[PDB]
Order: C-alpha cells, then sequence, then structure tokens
C-alpha cells in the first residue's frame, strides 16, 4: 500500500535545529512533490514548503524564511525537512505530504497522502523518562461481565508516549487517555481495556510503552490485585 | 497569503441529521479549494478537491459546492464516524492556507458510565508515592462529576481528570480520574471512594476499597 513513514518524536532546546525524515512506500517518492505541513494542537495546519526530489528544486512559505531546508535521498526513498534556529512556539506536529508535480504554472497543491506526524517540542527542560505501573484486574474493577484493567505511565517528559496491548494484537476496547500536566511538569497518562471477566487467568495482558526522546520501551504485563 | 475563515467553530449534531460547513476566502480562488477530516491522533484526510471532486474511496454523503470566496461541504447523512475537525484548504497561491477548523461532535442518547476502581500498585507504594485511578468507560453526554471520598472526609485539590475523544463506532466518552498521595498520606487512611454523577444513573454510583483488601 501507499504510505509515508516519518521518524519519531523529538525534543530539542531553543536555538538547536531538528531534521525529520519521511520515507515514501508503495510509490516512486520522484514522481511526486513532497510537502511539509505542521499543526500545534488547538490552531489549524500550516504549510511550511514543497521539494521536488528528481529536480532538486524547493519552495518555502515565506513565515520560515531562512529557518527551513528541505532535502532528499532517492537511493533510499526519504525526504527530509530541517528546521533551525527553533524556538518555543516551533512546539507543533510536522507533516510530510503528497501532492503532484506541477507544470510552470498549473495549479493542484492538495494533499492526497500524509505521514502519520512527527512531534517536536522546543525545550530547556530535562527529559524524563515514565515509569509503568499496572493498573491491576480486582473485585473492584469489574461490571458485570466485564474486567477493566490498565497501564498507568508517569512522570515523563516530554510528549509522547504511546501505549501499545499486546504487541498490536489487542485494540478493540482500549481508551489511551490523553496526557495531564502534573504540577511538577511532568506529564501521566493512563491506558485502560475493558475484556471478559472470564477471559482474566487464561488471556495475558500485557502494555508496550514507548518514550521514544528517552529511549524507553517498556513492557508490563497486568495480573489480578495482590491482596 | 489568502485568509480562509470557516463557520461554525463547532457544532454538534445528531446521526442521521444533514450537516453544512462554510468556508470563505479573504479574496478569490476560483475553485482551488480543498477539504478534509481530521480525526484524533491522525493527519487531515482528503474528501475533497477543486471544491467539488470526491476524492477516490470517500463515502457519497460528502459533497462539496461554491466558487469564489464562498464554499460549502454537506454531510447529507452523518454517520458516528464523521466526528472530527473539517478544514478547507485554498491552493490558488501560497502560503496554501488552511481554515483554522469546524468541530463537528455526535450527540447521541444517554448512556450511563460503568465505573472502576484501582488501587496503587505495590510496586509504586515502594517508591513512596500512591495513585488511585477512577475510571467512568463508555458514558454520554460528556457531563460527568466524579467527587473522591477518603474514610468519607471529601478530597479537593489532590486529583486530575482526562477525557477520551469520541469514540468512532458509538459516539461515548472515557474519563480517567486520578488521586495522587504521598505514601505516608496514603497509609494513614483506609477506605478509598469514587464517588460518580451523571445523567444517565438514577442515583450516584460510589466504587471503592479498603486499603489492602
Ligand atoms: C521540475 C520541477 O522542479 N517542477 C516543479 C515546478 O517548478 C517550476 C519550474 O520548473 C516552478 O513552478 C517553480 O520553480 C516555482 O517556484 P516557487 O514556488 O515560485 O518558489 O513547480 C511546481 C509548483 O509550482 C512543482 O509542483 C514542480 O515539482
Ligand atoms: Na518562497
Ligand atoms: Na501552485
Amino acid at each position: 500500500e501507499v504510505q509515508l513513514v516519518q521518524s519519531g518524536a523529538e525534543v530539542k532546546k531553543p536555538g538547536a535545529s531538528v531534521k525529520v525524515s519521511c520515507e515514501a512506500s508503495g510509490y516512486t517518492l520522484t514522481s511526486y512533490d513532497i510537502n511539509w505541513v505542521r499543526q500545534a494542537t488547538g490552531q489549524g495546519p500550516e504549510w511550511m514548503g514543497w521539494m521536488n526530489a528528481n529536480s532538486g528544486n524547493t519552495g518555502y512559505a515565506q513565515k520560515f524564511q531562512g529557518r527551513v531546508t528541505l532535502t532528499g535521498d532517492t537511493s533510499i526513498s526519504t525526504a527530509y525537512m530541517e528546521l533551525s534556529s527553533l524556538r518555543s512556539e516551533d512546539t507543533a506536529v510536522y507533516y510530510c505530504a503528497r501532492s503532484s508535480i506541477l507544470v510552470r504554472g498549473a495549479l493542484g497543491r492538495y494533499f492526497d497522502l500524509w505521514g502519520r506526524g512527527t512531534l517536536v517540542t522546543v525545550s530547556s527542560a530535562s527529559t524524563k523518562g515514565p515509569s509503568v505501573f499496572p493498573l491491576a484486574p480486582s473485585s473492584k474493577s469489574t461490571s458485570g461481565g466485564t474486567a477493566a484493567l490498565g497501564c498507568l505511565v508517569k512522570d515523563y517528559f516530554p510528549e509522547p508516549v504511546t501505549v501499545s496491548w499486546n504487541s498490536g494484537a489487542l485494540t478493540s476496547g482500549v481508551h489511551t487517555f490523553p496526557a495531564v500536566l502534573q504540577s511538577s511538569g511532568l506529564y501521566s497518562l493512563s491506558s485502560v481495556v475493558t475484556v471478559p471477566s472470564s477471559s482474566l487467568g487464561t488471556q495475558t495482558y500485557i502494555c508496550n510503552v514507548n518514550h521514544k526522546p528517552s529511549n524507553t520501551k517498556v513492557d508490563k504485563k497486568v495480573e489480578p490485585k495482590s491482596c | 497569503d489568502i485568509v480562509m475563515t470557516q463557520s461554525p467553530s463547532i457544532l454538534s449534531a445528531s446521526v442521521g441529521d444533514r450537516v453544512t460547513i462554510t468556508c470563505r476566502a479573504s479574496q478569490t480562488i476560483s475553485g482551488w479549494l480543498a477539504w478534509y477530516q481530521q480525526k484524533p491522533a491522525e493527519a487531515p484526510k482528503l474528501l475533497i478537491y477543486k471544491a467539488s471532486t470526491l476524492e477516490s474511496g470517500v463515502p457519497s454523503r460528502f459533497s462539496g459546492s461554491g466558487s469564489g470566496t464562498e464554499f460549502t461541504l454537506t454531510i447529507s447523512s452523518l454517520q458516528p464516524d464523521d466526528f472530527g475537525i473539517y478544514y478547507c484548504q485554498q491552493y490558488k497561491s501560497y502560503s496554501f492556507n488552511f481554515g483554522q477548523g469546524t468541530k463537528v461532535e455526535i450527540k447521541r442518547t444517554v448512556a450511563a458510565p460503568s465505573v472502576f476502581i484501582f488501587p496503587p500498585s505495590d510496586e509504586q507504594l515502594k517508591s513512596g508515592t500512591a495513585s488511585v485511578v477512577c475510571l467512568l468507560n463508555n458514558f454520554y453526554p460528556r457531563e460527568a462529576k466524579v467527587q473522591w471520598k477518603v474514610d468519607n472526609a471529601l478530597q479537593s485539590g489532590n486529583s486530575q481528570e482526562s477525557v477520551t475523544e469520541q469514540d468512532s463506532k458509538d459516539s461515548t466518552y472515557s474519563l480517567s480520574s486520578t488521586l495522587t498521595l504521598s505514601k505516608a498520606d496514603y497509609e494513614k487512611h483506609k477506605v478509598y471512594a469514587c464517588e460518580v454523577t451523571h445523567q444517565g444513573l438514577s442515583s450516584p454510583v460510589t466504587k471503592s476499597f479498603n486499603r489492602g483488601e
């Protein structure tokens, strides 16, 4: 299938630079334009620039003058976006998106394929990996025939953390909550799942926590609560 | 740049309703307008291009109209998977501007939450702090009141809530309320209770445990 695969979330200090990658799969990179679009949660997307990987031609939005560079490596079907002299206000999700190669001066810069986005956070604060604790099922976490269980992902900085269950094989009934900001300046979230209570004891439930800024990958097997 | 203004900023409609969203361009853009739907934690996804052309694989319930400076997106029969934020985007010129979006919230019948409580893990207590989590699952509407009681004393200032986005299939929400105490403060009390008040509940539901059972 046609996809755009982006590099992981990053954290940078103010004044530094970030370089995000975008790998085209299922189509040839040089047959379309590649575009970069950012979005800070709470605002509409903001288009940054385009690149034609075949010709080495680029065009940037005036708001990013002298700060962005779009490059490519056609041998590995990859496009790159480098944003420099980073400011706190550059904290956002950065997407790569495909559009058609336009002849001069035809129109058509709309986006028919997108990467999943890369969160880039600009901060002076220290990076901190999360602690993962079980939300163990007990007699106090049932509703009829349903049992709830989960994982508490506490004290990490910056965002994001991702949580999967059973390496992505368990998705139905999962709620990974939006993070909260604690008074400490660290984030926390929980991921819960509802399952048959008849399933406890035969089924295995493992939460897979990933925090790319601290290179944290934790697997936690969740078992019935110790009394 | 061409400023794109969308209206309304937010709307709430039921499954089966006919919904219209407008987009205004600060100057003429002919028909060089695209529409996208953005679902939570996802990139925007293309619905329409050239003001009225339906992107391949997009459901037939979506349609677009307009030219020049005034454009409309119509959803003929709103479905639960239509919740999200809708953006218009001009591509007549730089900076290929998007609007600020229209948030579409789905209305549905009242659904009472199922309530679950979790004592802190032995592993976390070993580290010096106790997080007690109360889960309100799959309810509608979003308005819910959660009150923490420790040995029947009403708590204030030691909890935080988080609510999910609406579910793409059943349009409900879930919510977590987390009470955080030091291990010393947690060890001073016995009864830990989460009291939930919601429109779908005849009277408040309390989920509680005694520290150690
Ligand atoms: C071969 C090639 O590079 N094609 C690009 C084209 O480039 C032409 C010149 O060949 C011009 O149109 C472009 O150099 C204008 O640049 P700017 O936007 O004023 O900075 O621009 C289109 C888009 O216009 C892109 O789709 C397309 O890949
Ligand atoms: Na430019
Ligand atoms: Na153009």
